[PDB]
């Protein structure tokens, strides 16, 4: 109820509806599983991490078999059926070019350590942010708006699931931005005028339900003659049957 | 260039629909607000948007409808200087051109 | 081109041979070599077909069928399999793929808005991609929508955290077990403990890396024994 | 005698190409749905022209 | 030598482009689809849209 209240919807609205939430929930996390478990192409991120490693490990180790226009690539053929003295500069660009092979291996290990750091500061953030908390940032935490996450542990990372909240059937409406009732301008405290086509009524932005509109429920700000799509109506003020 | 081995490869996305892109960005953050963003689009019209987007940063509402005209000046007046402002001072975009 | 009468050579911006004159004519001819393509291959994956589109890169392909030239490789196939289904993009030109009118989503992406795909006598089609449906919103000046109803979502978000820490050995790596491979790696001076150093580096960056996602509490919480959440099911 | 040198390059620019198109994609491509503006431009006195 | 340093610097390269395009693709979700409370991440005042 207190995170129905973080994205604008009275805390009434879950608890009228409680049961039916928690079927929606508990069927929208046994598609999680159904859905992640029967697709081929879901965690390739954590994959291509594992492709990448051992790929650039591969291509070191086969590098050894080069020669770098040395007449063999094998350090004992060059000291063997060659004087040591001019063996020297086959063996030393043989040092070279597995040196440098060596230091191509270790610049591009920097260059994605820079990239998983950027990742890893980012699942840092949404740990403490989607998961220690509610967010109001729009597409942090999921596409609509952010109720909870839960974290899961994955091999070489994490994974997020993102409850969220989703707006499905609507109605159209007629609107006006205020009420001049006599003579005085009502504006809406916390929700939106809405008409049916014969009665006007007040209601919260984002879940359909209509209140009658009172002087509780409004408040007054000048005289009817400046706001542009103003109209007529009335405003129910509850003293005068408590009056006796 | 071309003729020392080495290829420049054309985006997959066109300029025309990048476009297209942003056409359709600017229509649903004119005729719906935030909510096309988190979920289906629905439609309400701009001064109560903007209502709504000055009690988001602790202004009432009233402050918006009696005044409506003289902040549709201000932004009108706003977007042409942006336009006389940028079509000046040539080193206003020399991030894009750097790269 | 105006050309000196003294000078016989002609270069662009890059000093490359651009424009010679004849040398006995005395007219001022152009080269441009006749080179330089790509070979790109469509598939739609060998378990489900074998049969390809080939993309030529960069070309006008009314001038597409004489060569491949390399060992073996040979202008044979190529006599008569220009052909049909020659389309020309501005991404090269694309050949072995059938131009249709519908706009689809992107399958797989050649270039500059087209994409093509593998369906329906199945072949390889090719199409400008599509970038979804079309919609109007019904503006007005006084006409509001609400909604009635709601859906509580799922989805999932999928974040690297560290990589794997790798750590060398110079000496095994470059030389082994000759120590005269050794004596000569000496003199060159110390490559190798920069490259030790980055490397540690590295390896005790990861193990920063998952201490800060996921050690953020202080102590280790328990779930009840009872499993009752007002109808929520965690389990 | 050189043959594994040049496929990491190929394979490090086919990366970065692949990544380019990657970037506008996540930049723009954020709605699913063309929307389109009303053929009469009336917005309560604020003008987009 | 001459490729493989060309090479090392586009890869440098993309990675502060992509660090951009992280940027912007952060700001038409938080500015552009959204109104954001973050000071100065969409302008100097308070942020309409
Ligand atoms: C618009 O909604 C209002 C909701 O109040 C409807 O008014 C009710 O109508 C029924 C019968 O039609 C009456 O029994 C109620 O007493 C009415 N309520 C009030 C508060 O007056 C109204 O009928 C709807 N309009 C249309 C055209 O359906
Ligand atoms: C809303 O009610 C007011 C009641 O005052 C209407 O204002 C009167 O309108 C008539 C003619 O329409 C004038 O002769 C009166 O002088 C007006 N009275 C005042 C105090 O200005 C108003 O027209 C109603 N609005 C609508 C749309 O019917
Ligand atoms: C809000 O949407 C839910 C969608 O699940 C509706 O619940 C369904 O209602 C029909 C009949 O009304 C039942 O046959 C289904 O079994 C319900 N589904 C579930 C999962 O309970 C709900 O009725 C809608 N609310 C309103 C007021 O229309
Ligand atoms: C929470 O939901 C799961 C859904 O899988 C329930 O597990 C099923 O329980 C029934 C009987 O209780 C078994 O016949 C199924 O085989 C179970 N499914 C699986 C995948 O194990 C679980 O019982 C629910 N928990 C509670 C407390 O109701
Ligand atoms: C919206 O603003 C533009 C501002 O450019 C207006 O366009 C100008 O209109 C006047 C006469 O109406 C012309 O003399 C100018 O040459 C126009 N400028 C340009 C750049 O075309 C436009 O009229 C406004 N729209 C409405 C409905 O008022
Ligand atoms: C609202 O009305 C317009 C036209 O009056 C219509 O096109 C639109 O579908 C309606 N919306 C709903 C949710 O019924
Ligand atoms: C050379 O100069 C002349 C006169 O300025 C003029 O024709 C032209 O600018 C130049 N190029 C050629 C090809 O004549
Ligand atoms: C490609 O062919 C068309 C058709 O003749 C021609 O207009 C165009 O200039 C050609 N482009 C190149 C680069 O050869
Ligand atoms: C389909 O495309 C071809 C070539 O682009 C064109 O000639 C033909 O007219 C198109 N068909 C229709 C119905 O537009
Ligand atoms: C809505 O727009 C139409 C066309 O511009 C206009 O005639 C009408 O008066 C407007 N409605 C209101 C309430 O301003």
């Amino acid at each position: 109820a207190y995170r129905f209240n973080g994205i604008g919807v009275t805390q009434n609205v879950l608890y009228e509806n409680q049961k039916l939430i928690a079927n929606q929930f508990n069927s929208a996390i046994g598609k999680i599983q159904d859905s992640l478990s029967s697709t081929p192409s879901a965690l390739g991120k954590l994959q291509d991490v594992v492709n990448h490693n051992a790929q650039a490990l591969n291509t070191l180790v086969k590098q050894l078999s080069s020669k770098f226009g040395a007449i063999s690539s094998v350090l004992n053929d060059i000291f063997s059926r060659l004087d040591p003295p001019e063996a020297e500069v086959q063996i030393d660009r043989l040092i070279t070019g597995r040196l440098q092979s060596l230091q191509t291996y270790v610049t591009q290990q920097l260059i994605r350590a820079a990239e998983i750091r950027a990742s890893a500061n980012l699942a840092a953030t949404k740990m403490s942010e989607c998961v220690l908390g509610q967010s109001k940032r729009v597409d942090f935490c999921g596409k609509g708006y952010h109720l909870m996450s839960f974290p899961q542990s994955a091999p070489h990372g994490v994974v997020f699931l993102h409850v969220t909240y989703v707006p499905a059937q609507e109605k159209n409406f007629t609107t006006a931005p205020a009420i001049c009732h006599d003579g005085k301008a009502h504006f809406p405290r916390e929700g939106v005028f809405v008409s049916n086509g014969t009665h006007w009524f007040v209601t919260q932005r984002n879940f359909y339900e209509p209140q009658i509109i009172t002087t509780d429920n409004t408040f007054v700000s000048g005289n009817c003659d400046v706001v542009i799509g103003i109209v007529n109506n009335t405003v129910y003020d509850p003293l005068q049957p408590e009056l006796d | 260039q071309k003729f020392k081995g080495l290829t420049v490869l054309p985006p997959l996305l066109t300029d025309e629909m990048i476009a297209q892109y942003t056409s359709a960005l600017l229509a649903g953050t004119i005729t719906s607000g935030w909510t096309f963003g988190a979920g289906p689009a629905l439609q309400i019209p701009f001064p109560m948007q903007m209502a709504y987007r000055f009690n988001g940063i602790g202004v009432t509402q009233n402050v918006l409808y009696e005044n409506q005209k003289l902040i549709a000046n201000q932004f009108n007046s706003a977007i042409g200087k942006i336009q006389d402002s940028l079509s000046s001072t040539p080193s206003a975009l020399g991030k894009l051109q750097d790269v | 081109k105006k050309f000196l009468p003294f000078q016989q050579f002609g270069r662009d911006i890059a000093d490359t041979t651009d424009a010679v004159r004849d040398p006995q004519t005395l007219e001022i001819l152009d080269i441009t070599p006749c080179s330089f393509g790509g070979v790109s291959v469509i598939t739609p994956g060998t378990n489900t077909s074998n049969q390809v589109a080939v993309l030529y890169q960069g070309v006008n392909c009314t001038e597409v069928p004489v060569a491949i030239h390399a060992d073996q490789l040979t202008p044979t196939w190529r006599v008569y399999s220009t052909g049909s289904n020659v389309f020309q993009t501005r991404a090269g030109c694309l050949i072995g793929a059938e131009y249709v009118n519908n706009s689809y989503e992107c399958d797989i992406p050649i270039g500059a808005g087209i994409c093509a795909s593998y369906q329906t006598s199945q072949s390889i089609i090719a199409y400008t991609m599509s970038l979804g449906a079309e919609n109007s919103v019904a503006y007005s000046n006084n006409s509001i929508a609400i909604p009635t109803n709601f859906t509580i979502s799922v989805t999932t978000e999928i974040l690297p955290v560290s990589m794997t820490k790798t750590s060398v050995d110079c000496t095994m790596y470059i030389c082994g077990d000759s120590t005269e491979c050794s004596n000569l790696l000496l003199q060159y001076g110390s490559f190798c403990t920069q490259l030790k150093r980055a490397l540690t580096g590295i390896a005790v960056e990861q193990d920063k890396n998952t201490q800060e996602v996921f050690a953020q509490v202080k102590q280790i919480y328990k779930t009840p024994p009872i499993k009752y959440f007002g109808g929520f099911n965690f389990s």
